[PDB]
RNA sequence: GUUACAGACUUAAGCAGUGGAGCAUGUUAUUUAAUUCGAUAAUCCACGACUAACCUUACCAUAUUUUGAAUAUUAUAAUAAU
RNA sequence: AAACUCCAUAUAUAUAAUUUUAAUUAUAUAUAAUUUUAUAUUAUUUAAUAUAAAGAAAGGAAUUAAGACAAAUCAUAAUGAUCCUUAUAAUAUGGGUAAUAGACGUGCUAUAAUAAAAUGAUAAUAAAAUUAUAUAAAAUAUAUUUAAUUAUAUUUAAUUAAUAAUAUAAAACAUUUUAAUUUUUAAUAUAUUUUUUUAUUAUAAAUAUGAAUUAUAAUCUGAAAUUCGAUUAUAUGAAA
């Protein structure tokens, strides 16, 4: 490396001049670790809580004539009714 | 945040009004470099269930609020 | 680019320029639509050409061309520079064309 | 000498959700929607005609077929003279809510879920026994009481009494012989030219080849097991298997064709599924497996 | 009002209280991530004065827990499990095996090789 | 504590190890406000856990919520609108 | 059960304009062996043991039946029954899961010479795998005087993958060392061992192994390492 460091830094600055390059000769924290953070952010939103489904039921504002049956819901209702009948249902919520 | 830079830890505290009467400010947060600026008062530190009352010292500097507030109790014995 | 400017471009291009292939390659991944990225590279190359073809500030001829990146790249590259010795090549040993 | 594309199944079919996305993380999201979508579609198999009856339309698991160009989610459907003709009924109306109903239909709203062309393609069937999954389903939904206690002798018998014990050995031999004859005919025609396609294999056309080459078709042996709390008097389990016919293809035993494994764990010919339904006694799982040569 | 401080849609498919908590954090952090990044850059740039920086470091500590991703744990989208959660299928050591073996996951079967 | 075969790491070799030290672990016993819960011969014990600072988390202390995560019903009023 | 199956192996065809270059490859396909042929002893119509001779010929994986152990799971999920709805349901902050007399199981690192450590830039030599919830190369600054190595910090080249990055594989091989070891040296001379020889005087059970461990400073990540993470430098150097 028989080359003046000043010239070397000048070249680095020249690259900083050519390709939009951050020149940090000082080496002082520029927060660039954050400035360079251009990675995907709503990645979690892309999946997980992606909102766009027709929760079973949904079906009754568009297709009206058809009398559909949600089976799991019906079963649950039947179970609730059975519980009510045999005294094993559920005490009322204090409306406080 | 243990570093020469980013020093140290700012935990929002009623120190201001506390600095008046000195009211042991229930600093439940228990997670901050003992501020080296005010460095001086009295407060209780939530040890999981109870906030232990302590004041400021000539040792309590970098030491974090928690380092002075013990949580688990001491061990004991076998069966007999 | 001409000699002086050619060398200066390589000095300005730095790692982007591969001396072994003598090719200057760069990529753009900063804007939403690729069209904006394409214009970005066009401007960057035009900028480099303008600076390289003007040694008023510095010729950069004194600066030795950096090839460290390509040196490490060549280490990654796995090629066979050794071929069967020409003196070992013996046509008389090889059978002649056999007619059917 | 080669498994006709028609014979061997595609590995794509082995996967319920058929889609490939360089944007892998994205594709995970894609499949996620598929299964949840499958559930919603399923719930939409219920029917009503005024506190009269619920003609459950039996449905096969969504065979999601996603391919850039468009989406082709497909499922086989099953349900129970001079009336159904002049008036369409529920099922036909279901076909309507799918694609026939211009914009108010399903496939349409569906597009807002996959940013492509949603085309639902159901396929009707005439034999609840044709689809292993569907088989378990009907048994797990319609039957219920008919087995909740014991397996009604005739019910059991009817179950054991479906296909005429199709002789796999004989069927395999005939199929193998047919393949050899077709190959020999082509070989002879080729030799006649070896010494235009017209003569390249004349006498071979959409007749002696397209169906004789089909392999999986004959339910050689079928096994259905009622496993779970299916005993009113016995809290304990009551796994009741109904093994029928055999579970091996003799074509692979002595022919160029070799057995392939769906998902490299279950042979292609072997198809099986269990529809877990909760009985009043307790939840149960009816596993049904079909050899289907 | 709404159970969560800010009203949120409900995660499609399997819903769990732990999933709801994680989903709530995901929704909140997603929007706050930009602010989180802005203020942290502030606090960490020595090129600034201590006070402006401090003011910021402090606000962060004050920012609600939901404004964090370290708090978001990978949880099976189908079974609501946060243990042994492969992220390629966003599932779990079982729902995977199950879906993969059943064929629910296309191109995913058994490593017979 | 039975006549005779055969099989495999079953034993005899052989090599490397454990038991002996320190540490990391999982556990029992115990403590604690809590040390969540599960497995505990062979098949429990770097096992459920592919990672516990918070979150995860299930547990303890302290505050706080009560149609709440739905589905279906009863009514009043703001929002897109053919 | 076997067989088909998957990896893997031999060959053969097709593809790659040999700049995604690894054509010693990558696949799609086809064939192949659960090897065969021949003689000679034995036996009794034809199997075993030897011999040759033809071929590349050789493995692993997956699949673990019925039943039983009322084996494990109601904490993957789901569901019956039963128990609570102002609390056995939901949220925030802090704490806990990391507590320790003893005991067990499994590892790791160990106790030095048929073995450990520096060093080796015409970079000796690999497969498998990753990289749009990113990898992060060259350099550049410091720790430190050169330089290299090692660890962080500055800036992000290229690559979203047979392209570029993690990443020059390391052990082996060579040379140099190495406590006890007085097997050493270092001052002499001694000499056809010279990196060595010989004569004389000197050179009083944990080491230069071991890194448990303890202080201080520094760095990563994230609001936040305090109970409680990781890394390094200077120190410490138990046990074995």
């Amino acid at each position: 490396m028989n080359v003046p460091k000043a010239r070397l830094l000048k070249v680095a600055e020249l690259s900083a001049k050519i390709f939009d390059q951050n020149f940090n000769p000082s080496g002082i924290r520029t927060g660039s670790k954050i400035l360079n953070e251009r990675l995907k952010g709503p990645s979690v939103a892309s999946y997980y809580g992606n909102p766009d489904i027709l929760k079973f039921r949904h079906l009754k504002t568009l297709y009206p004539d058809i009398e559909f049956v949600d089976l799991e819901e019906q079963y649950r209702l039947s179970m609730v009714e059975a519980k009510k009948r045999r005294g094993k249902g559920a005490p009322k919520k204090m409306k406080k | 945040s243990r570093s020469v830079w980013k020093g140290p830890n700012i935990v929002p505290l009623p120190i201001r009004e506390a600095m008046t009467k000195g009211t042991p400010i229930r600093t439940n947060a228990r997670a901050a470099t003992i501020l080296p600026q005010f460095v001086g008062l009295k407060f209780q530190i939530h040890n999981g269930k109870e906030y232990v009352p302590i004041e400021i010292s000539e040792d309590m500097v970098g030491h974090k609020l928690g380092e002075f507030a013990p949580t688990r109790k001491r061990f004991s014995y076998t069966q007999t | 680019l001409e000699e002086k400017s050619l060398h200066k471009f390589r000095i300005l291009a730095r790692s982007r320029y591969d001396h072994t292939t003598d090719i200057f390659k760069m990529s753009s991944d900063k804007f939403e639509h690729a069209s904006q990225n394409a214009r970005y590279l066009h401007d960057i190359l035009q900028r480099l050409l303008a600076e390289s073809k003007d040694l008023t500030e510095d010729d950069f001829s004194d600066v030795p061309l950096d090839t460290r990146h390509t040196i490490a790249k060549s280490l990654r590259k796995k090629k066979r520079d050794y071929e069967f010795p020409e003196h070992w090549k013996r046509p008389e040993d090889a059978p002649k064309k056999k007619f059917d | 000498n080669i498994n006709n594309k028609l014979q061997h199944l595609n590995n794509m079919n082995n996967w319920n959700t058929q889609i490939y996305n360089y944007n892998k993380n994205m594709e995970i999201m894609n499949t996620m929607n598929d299964k949840l979508i499958n559930k919603l579609l399923y719930k939409m198999m219920t029917l009503k005609l005024n506190n009269m009856n619920i003609n459950k339309i039996i449905m096969s698991k969504t065979i999601n077929q996603h391919s850039l160009n468009k989406l082709n989610i497909k499922f086989y459907y099953y349900n129970n003279n001079n009336n159904n003709n002049y008036y369409m009924n529920m099922m036909n109306k279901l076909m309507n809510i799918m694609n026939n109903n211009m914009n108010n239909n399903l496939c349409n709203i569906l597009s807002y879920y996959y940013k492509k062309k949603v085309t639902i393609e159901p396929i009707k069937l005439s034999y609840i026994y044709l689809n292993s999954d569907i088989f378990s389903k009907y048994i797990s939904l319609n039957d219920m009481d008919k087995y909740n206690n014991g397996i009604l002798t005739n019910y059991q018998r009817m179950l054991n009494n479906i296909m005429p014990k199709l002789n796999d050995h004989n069927i395999s031999m005939n199929y193998i012989n047919n393949i050899n004859n077709i190959n020999n005919n082509k070989y002879n025609n080729m030799i006649n030219l070896l010494n235009n396609i017209n003569n390249i294999y004349n006498n071979m056309t959409i007749d002696n080849i397209p169906m004789d080459i089909l392999m999986y078709k004959y339910l050689v042996g079928w096994s259905i097991k009622f496993k779970g709390r299916l005993s009113n008097n016995n809290g304990r389990t009551s796994t009741t298997n109904l093994l029928n016919g055999t579970f091996n293809n003799k074509k692979y035993l002595w022919s160029n064709i070799n057995n392939n494994y769906k998902l490299n764990y279950i042979p292609s010919n072997h198809n099986l599924y269990n529809n877990s339904n909760i009985n009043k006694n307790g939840k149960y799982n009816i596993k049904v497996k079909l050899n289907f040569i | 009002n709404f159970r969560f401080p800010i009203k949120t849609k409900l995660p499609p498919g399997f819903i769990n209280a732990r999933i709801l908590r994680d989903n709530f954090k995901r929704q909140q952090f997603k929007e706050n991530e930009i602010l989180v990044k802005s203020l942290k850059f502030i606090a960490r740039n020595m090129n600034l004065p201590t006070k402006l920086r401090l003011e910021a470091q402090l606000k962060l500590n004050a920012l609600p827990n939901y404004m964090r991703s370290t708090q978001i744990k990978n949880r099976c989208v189908d079974s609501g499990h946060a243990r042994f959660v492969l992220s390629d299928f966003r599932l779990c050591r079982y729902q995977f095996r199950e879906n993969a073996l059943k064929g629910n996951l296309p191109g995913v079967k058994k490593g017979i090789w």
